[PDB]
């Protein structure tokens, strides 16, 4: 048939309606979310067992 | 309906043999664990009996030790009480509160009606200072309760419990572990404080929250209970 | 018509070649002067030892102190993670679970498997028992996955092509998504609840609009089916773990491949993916029994959760970022700190 | 004359220099396969094998039983490279000959409830007993390990060194005219197991035929696994029992007198006797590394 | 070292995975079966013997069945067949009559081929039933095998037909020793197609316990 192709193709054009940012940019705003944020992350850096509620 | 019904007390000759059944119907009877708590006439609450849900616990009160003795039916969903030489000092109402103990749980939660009876003729210490304190409506008033020992755990937990009893009525849980307000009661109470000093506040205070309040202790067996306030006006 | 297989394939190649310019530099040689983590040691503090058969999924409470598991026993179970108490066990009506989740606000849970139904569970009730609260009929597939809105809603992912947001009141389908050509096998929420992505058995994935109900866009790469999917903290990037034995970054407003994971020594599909509250690390499970956490800004291998002795099929990370629970085939739950 | 005083029972003792240079190697060669099969096995039951169902804990309780019965050659190696002579003390012999017939035993209770497990298992498929709890597995365990001990508990409660002239015994089995219940037992764990064994070890095998399932090469495979222990059971524990109901047959005729007549037998006892421990260490050959399985 | 609430709650536990046990060993004495056909095979007919998945209970000489009955299930099955790895026994339905056209015996011997070499069902032994054999002796008395199986050299007689059926059908397992196939002609008759299902268990199980002693 071809309601799917239209379908296909209208979403197709929709997709095309998107404006696209660079990539280095959102390299940059993902490097400075991660920075920005790594002070809380008891994964990344061992918190000390006194603050540790899994003991097990 | 989540109803419980008591009945089997009446008036009892000295050294008898009653013994009382409470009937369970609107909830799962079987994951319950029961209390038993009588009240004399010109006195307060004071618990005496408790059964766990499986039957694998049970305490008891110095005061009945050896003398009462609990015991459960769980298909028949019926929670007896016999009791044996029975003495002047056991003349009180007797209720029959109910309790689920699990990670958040509430317990405390309902209470029964209360049978009559009539008898012919290391314990943690709760002050409740004040017994009696006029209110008026629209106003906000603070009721303050003392324990001998520190209820706060070392898991963080301050298990001291608040109870509101209307006039001719069974009481009804307010605040359960000092913070955490229970299901159905409105927003205007609140609890506070920290250990060996407690306080209940009743901001914006309005008609049919006169009555008696009550704080108990879960820390350890046997739990106690405070003199209780009185408000009026 | 030929007509609209031109202009489709016009379309195709004008977006590649939008994606090609936009594209500068890559990330990896953005990041390479940042420090390294160095290796990630991680020991189990506990182990949940409940279950009877495999372990299917499972998901955390936002109090990072309570979550729930699913097995092939026709059993989910409520565990307190702090003491490894069992709080809850809810029987099941059909064995066949691949799915679970837990509400947001903690009075409900949800199932669903190869019966084509989404159960919701009424855990704070007064009667002292957890019932079965509403039961959604209307998928033609298994369900793969699921995940609450708030108490109202939910919003499902099935194995029928499609994706339904539901409405736990009347249970009807307040919108459908219908976009995909194959199985869909996972689904993640946006952290504000207004977008949310799919990872489909044809080797793409799409990003919807709950609102009202249409592909923003779509991200090709992969290989084979993709198996889990999951949100950057940012919001504003996901990562994929399909069958090829790679996992891959995405960004929204790029719309663009960032970043691959894979390794030589890895030849097993991921079931599953999560991140770090950072979103410094990712961790991903495997068919070889190991789960493996990369550092997710250099491709990294940081460490090693080695303590699995069959397929590792679930795994989550808390919302402080204290712990990571995993589940695998055998009925041994396992938390790493 | 070879007469010695032992508690009111009138026996005769003897002692030969044969039993002094047949002895110690026969021992030794038993000893040494007895560690080779008993330690590799037993660490196996430790570090690999993570299946650990219910069959396997009997197996881990025959290979325990096993390895400790062999532990205690050396001290026999000691006893009979002399002639007939104790060198240790009053306690390290009441123990021994203790754990010498409190592990003998343990062993043909243990393959005995192999043999009734594995009838269990092809005769009666979809019984409940092919299911139990491995808590189960370990209660019995423990329940026929208490059995065994309680048994053979009485050689504790007694003062074993006893001096024939200038030499002394550890001698539990000397010839007396006398059924003092450590002859009676020693006849009871061969003929009351033998017969256990050998129903369920001929129920299997036709059994395992009118299902037609032989025709699969395992199954041929697992029925000359059946037959081999059967048979090597009857090896060890039988020269033993013949020689003992000899001088049993040989003790009517006359109560004690000209003990001469005894010269002759008793020797072929105790080389028979040393045989039985040839079971504990082909036990891993017929079991365990053998099975396609462990 | 635990208050009173704390110590209720590990008790509330406890009698928690003391119902889990319970429920576990109920469910463990029970017989799993997987039910495959190539949809028109007579998997109907064969139920009748004794919108997701489909569950059938019965019992017989005091054992409990369960039979899974995966038909409805139009998704790639890659991707749930795994769920079944651990099923006693697979029953395979296949008519004889399905020759005709519309290619359908073709189907069923691709289905077949591709269940029985399968990575998760590779110990599950396979029960295979090839019913409507009235149909089939009919059809074979107008018309030739040769349509299905152009190379067959043999007589048009009901048995030397079925026979080869048979034979090209169970020649299609690879792993020939670690798997065992068990054929049976239902024809929609009594019930031995029960009592032939018990046996087909009943070996299985020995062989499995047997597996699970360590000689095999
Ligand atoms: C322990 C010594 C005596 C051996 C006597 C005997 C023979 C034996 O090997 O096996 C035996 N087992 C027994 O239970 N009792 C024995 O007397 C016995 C000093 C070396």
């Amino acid at each position: 048939s071809i309601a799917q192709a239209r379908k296909l193709v209208e979403q197709l054009k929709m997709e095309a309606n998107i404006d696209r940012i660079k990539v280095s940019k959102a390299a940059a705003d993902l490097m400075a979310y991660c920075e920005a944020h790594a002070k809380e992350d008891p994964l990344l850096t061992p918190v000390p067992a006194s603050e540790n509620p899994f003991r097990e | 309906d989540v109803q419980l019904v008591e009945s089997g007390g009446g008036l009892v000759q000295p050294g008898g043999s009653r013994k009382l059944s409470c009937s369970a119907s609107g909830f799962a009877f079987s994951s319950f664990g029961m209390h038993w708590v009588r009240q004399a006439p010109e006195k307060g609450l004071e618990w005496v009996a408790y059964i766990s849900s499986g039957s694998g616990t049970i305490y008891y009160a110095d005061t009945v030790k050896g003398r009462f003795t609990i015991s459960r039916d769980d298909p028949k969903n019926t929670l007896f009480l016999q009791m044996t030489s029975l003495r002047s000092e056991d003349t009180a109402m007797y209720y029959c509160v109910r309790s689920i103990y699990y990670y958040g749980s509430s317990p405390f939660d309902f209470w029964g009606q209360g049978t009559t009876l009539t008898v012919s003729s290391s314990d943690i210490v709760m002050t409740q200072a004040t017994s009696s304190v006029p209110v008026t409506p629209g106003e906000s008033v603070s009721i303050s309760c003392r324990s001998s020992k520190s209820l706060l755990h070392s898991n963080g937990n301050t298990y001291l419990y608040w109870f509101l009893q209307r006039p001719g009525q069974s009481p009804q849980l307010l605040i359960y572990r000092m913070s955490n307000l229970a299901s159905g009661v409105p927003d205007r109470f609140s609890g506070s404080g920290s250990g060996t000093a407690f306080t209940l506040t009743i901001s914006r205070l309005e008609a049919e929250d006169v009555g008696v309040y009550y704080c108990m202790q879960h820390l350890e067996y046997p739990l106690t209970f405070g003199a209780g306030t009185k408000l009026e006006l | 018509l030929d007509q609209l297989r031109q202009e489709a394939e016009q379309l195709k190649n004008q977006i590649r070649d939008a994606r090609k310019a936009c594209a500068d530099a890559t990330l990896s040689q953005i990041t390479n002067n940042i420090d390294p983590v160095g290796r990630i040691q991680m020991r189990t503090r506990r182990t949940l030892r409940g279950h009877l058969a495999k372990i299917y999924a499972m998901h955390w409470g936002t109090d990072s102190r309570l979550l729930v598991s699913a097995s092939q026993d026709g059993k989910l179970i409520i565990w307190d993670s702090y003491t490894t108490n069992k709080v809850h066990a809810i029987p099941l009506r059909s064995s066949w679970v691949m799915t679970c989740a837990y509400a947001p606000s903690g009075n409900y849970v949800a199932c669903g498997g190869l019966d084509n139904i989404c159960s919701i569970y009424n855990l704070k009730t007064r009667e002292g028992n957890v019932r079965v609260s509403r039961e959604l009929a209307g998928h033609t597939g298994y369900l793969s996955c699921c995940r609450f809105l708030d108490d109202n809603q939910i919003v499902t992912s099935s194995g029928d092509t499609t994706c339904a947001l539901w409405d736990i009141e009347t249970g009807q389908q307040t919108t459908t998504f219908t976009g995909h050509t194959g199985d869909v096998m996972s689904l993640s929420l946006a952290p504000d609840t207004r977008l949310f992505v799919s990872g489909a058995c044809d080797a793409s994935a799409k990003l919807w609009d709950v609102r009202e109900g249409m592909c923003r866009q779509t991200f090709t790469g992969h290989e084979s089916d993709i198996n889990a999917i999951c949100f950057f903290p940012n919001g504003n990037a996901f990562a994929t773990g399909s069958d090829d034995a790679t996992c891959r970054l995405f960004d929204l407003r790029a719309d663009q491949e960032l970043m691959t994971y894979s390794h030589d020594n890895i030849i097993c599909g991921i079931t599953s993916v999560s991140f770090s509250k950072s979103g410094r690390l990712l961790l991903a499970g495997y068919d070889d029994f190991n789960c493996n956490v990369w550092d997710a800004l250099k491709a990294d291998r940081a460490g090693v959760l080695a303590g699995h002795d069959n397929r590792v099929s679930c795994l989550g990370v808390t919302d402080d970022g204290m712990a990571v629970a995993t589940g695998s085939w055998d009925s041994f739950l396992k938390i790493w700190n | 004359d070879h007469f010695l005083e032992i508690d009111k029972k009138n026996c005769c003792v003897f002692r030969d220099d044969f039993i002094v240079k047949v002895l110690p190697p026969v021992l030794g060669l038993e000893f040494i396969f007895g560690l080779l099969g008993n330690g590799l096995a037993l660490w196996i039951f430790c570090f690999h094998l993570k299946s650990w169902k219910s069959s396997r804990i009997f197996l881990f309780n025959l290979a325990v039983a096993d390895f400790l019965l062999i532990i205690c050659l050396p001290f026999l190696m000691d006893n009979y490279v002399r002639r007939w002579d104790w060198k240790f003390g009053d306690i390290p012999c009441r123990l021994m000959l203790f754990m010498l017939a409190m592990n003998r035993q343990g062993s043909i209770i243990f393959l005995t409830v192999v043999a009734v497990d594995r009838y269990f298992r092809v005769v009666h498929p979809h019984h409940a007993l092919n299911k139990i709890s491995n808590r189960t597995a370990a209660i019995i365990s423990c329940l026929l390990w208490g059995i065994t001990i309680g048994l053979t508990v009485h050689l504790l409660k007694k003062k074993m060194p006893i001096q024939n002239g200038g030499a002394n015994l550890c001698s539990s089995f000397s010839i007396c005219h006398t059924f003092q219940w450590h002859e009676a037992m020693f006849l009871l764990e061969f003929f009351l197991p033998l017969g256990i064994i050998l129903f369920c070890s001929a129920r299997i095998i036709w059994s395992l035929r009118q299902r037609q399932m032989d025709r699969h090469a395992k199954i041929k495979r697992a029925i000359t696994f059946i037959m081999v222990v059967a048979i090597v059971f009857v090896i060890c524990f039988l020269p033993s029992v013949v020689v003992r109901i000899r001088i049993f047959w040989l003790l009517h005729t006359s109560g004690t007198q000209n003990c001469e007549v005894y010269r002759s037998v008793d020797l072929a006892f105790f080389i028979t006797l040393s045989f039985t421990y040839m079971n504990s260490m082909l036990d891993p050959v017929v079991y365990y590394f053998s099975s396609p399985s462990f | 070292t635990l208050s009173a609430e704390d110590k209720a709650a590990v008790e509330r536990s406890k009698m928690i995975d003391r119902n889990l046990r319970e429920d576990g060993e109920k469910a463990a004495r029970e017989v799993k079966l997987l039910l495959l056909g190539a949809g028109e095979s007579g998997k109907s007919t064969i139920v009748k013997q004794m919108t997701g998945i489909v569950e059938t209970h019965f019992t017989f000489k005091d054992l409990h069945f369960k039979m899974f009955d995966v038909g409805a299930q139009r998704s790639e099955r890659k991707k749930w067949i795994h769920c079944f790895e651990g099923v006693t026994a697979i029953i395979f339905c296949v008519a004889l009559s399905d020759y005709d056209l519309v290619n359908r015996m073709h189907e069923s011997m691709k289905l077949f081929d591709s269940i029985c070499n399968n990575k998760w069902f590779t110990d599950t032994s396979i029960i295979l039933f090839l019913n409507k054999k009235d149909l089939f002796e009919e059809k074979i008395k107008k018309s030739p095998l040769t349509i299905c199986y152009p190379e067959y050299a043999g007589s048009n007689t009901y048995e030397e037909a079925a026979a080869y059926i048979q034979c090209q059908f169970e020649d299609l397992n690879k792993r020939k020793d670690t798997k065992e196939i068990y054929t049976h002609f239902t024809c929609s008759t009594d019930t031995k197609n029960v009592q032939f299902v018990f046996d087909a268990v009943t070996d299985v199980i020995i062989k499995n316990n047997l597996k699970d002693c360590g000689l095999f």
